């Protein structure tokens, strides 16, 4: 790692993302506001994903 | 802190029938009466 060297020695820092879904009670999740739930009422339900 | 236990008698290891048992629940899905495989 030194700065004189051109483009293919630089550093570069990698962060890989991994999750799981459909197989646990997920507690991380993106942000979305709440509305109100209706009991009878034919709707398009958005629950976790 | 090491303490090595004698005065053990030496028996050979016993062996048993497992019966029917050691089921657990494979997934957290519910599911009323389907036979799932
Ligand atoms: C309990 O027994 C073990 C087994 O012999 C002892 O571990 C030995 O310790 C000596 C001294 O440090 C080593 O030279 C041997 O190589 C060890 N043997 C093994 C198999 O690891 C242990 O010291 C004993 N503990 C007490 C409190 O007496």
């Amino acid at each position: 790692f030194q700065p004189t060297n051109g483009v293919g020695y630089q550093p570069y820092r990698v962060v890989v993302l991994s999750f799981e879904l459909l197989h646990a009670p997920a507690t991380v999740c993106g942000p979305k506001k709440s509305t109100n739930l209706v009991k009878n009422k034919c709707v398009n339900f958005n629950f976790n994903g | 802190q090491c303490v090595n236990l004698t005065t053990r008698t030496q028996l050979p290891p016993a062996y048993t029938n497992s019966f029917t048992r050691g089921v657990y629940y494979p997934d957290k899905v519910f599911r009323s009466s389907v036979l799932h495989s």
